[PDB]
């Protein structure tokens, strides 16, 4: 069995490269940050645009939700995120406290709390009612690919071009684990699976491996696709069959089937490089986004 | 400064 992934609308309006698309928890809406300054706003369903929210004074390389889909968080070269109200489209807070671009951002699962990577090669922990930075974790020696929590936000996964991953205590900030696989290339992202046990990472060698954590061991790996400068966000798809689903740098949707690690679909219609793939909560649904020569994001519909 | 405008849309050299 396959999945039939087909294009169902490509959005429209961003005016630079978009770098990250993210569905709302609740499942109705999808936002995207882009090197333009902006986060956009856009149904689910529809791919009907909703709105504009802006504030940042560079461009954004990240975005994410709340588990309320009330607050959005951005990551930006401003040195700053900024933590949004949707509904009025407001700035709440600015976090402020990193020396150099901020390259990655997520909510813990309570949504008490953001967590942040930057190219100044820390990772920060933040508290998001009094905004005010709780941890700065000297977390890798070169800049900071991806920040995740786990299921019950007990865990921290970041992943950096030093070539490590590395696994935190949420409350101690204490360095659990450091996963690696003897060679060291860059890791371009990371992210817990849903059940918290395992992470999936990519590296700048074309190449993605699913380690189980608890054993510190990689169990399978994912290749066929392009990946050697960007760094791509990767998904686990499970509202239907249980796909690994990322960008690619020849401008195409991969997605593999997980247990067999067989390329089983490859979505072809963007024009540069998909740098972000997002899958929906509860439909399936894939969101994709490309680089400056396209500045499209597509939506994707299949029947499993 | 990054040119692209952000970051993640940079090429890693």
């Amino acid at each position: 069995v396959k999945p039939n992934y087909a294009l169902k609308f490509t959005l429209a309006g961003h005016t630079k490269a978009v770098s990250s698309v993210k569905f709302s928890p609740n499942g109705e809406w999808l936002a995207s940050s882009s090197a333009d300054k902006l986060i956009k706003i856009w149904g689910a369903y529809d791919g009907k645009f909703e709105k504009t929210i802006s504030g940042h004074k560079l461009g954004i390389s990240d975005v994410a939700w709340s588990s309320d889909s009330n607050l959005l968080v951005s990551a930006s070269d401003d040195k700053t995120l900024k933590i949004w109200d949707v509904s009025s489209g407001k700035c709440l807070k600015t976090l402020k406290g990193h020396s150099n671009y901020v390259f990655c951002c997520n909510f813990n699962p309570q949504s008490n709390l953001i967590v942040s990577g930057s190219f100044d090669e820390s990772v920060r922990i933040w508290d998001v009612k009094t905004g005010k930075c709780l941890k700065t974790l000297p977390a890798h020696s070169d800049p900071v690919s991806a920040v995740h929590f786990n299921r019950d936000g007990s865990l921290i996964v970041s992943s950096s071009y030093d070539g490590l991953c590395r696994i935190w205590d949420t409350a101690s900030g204490q360095c659990l684990k450091t996963l690696i696989d003897d060679d060291n290339p860059p890791v371009s992202f990371v992210k817990f699976s849903p059940n918290g046990k395992y992470i999936l990472a990519a590296t700048l060698d074309n190449t993605l491996k699913l380690w189980d954590y608890s054993k510190g061991k990689c169990l399978k790996t994912y290749t066929g696709h392009k990946n050697e400068k960007y760094c791509i966000f990767a998904n686990f798809s499970v509202t239907g069959g249980k796909w690994i689903v990322s960008g690619s740098e020849d401008n195409l949707v991969y997605i593999w089937n997980l247990q067999t690690k067989e390329i089983v679909q490859k979505l072809q219609g963007h024009t540069d490089v998909v740098i972000s793939t997002a899958c929906h909560p509860t439909e399936n649904i894939i969101a994709s986004a490309a680089l400056e020569n396209d500045k499209t994001i597509k939506l994707w519909k299949s029947d499993c | 400064i990054n040119p692209t405008g952000c970051a993640r849309s940079e090429p890693k050299i």
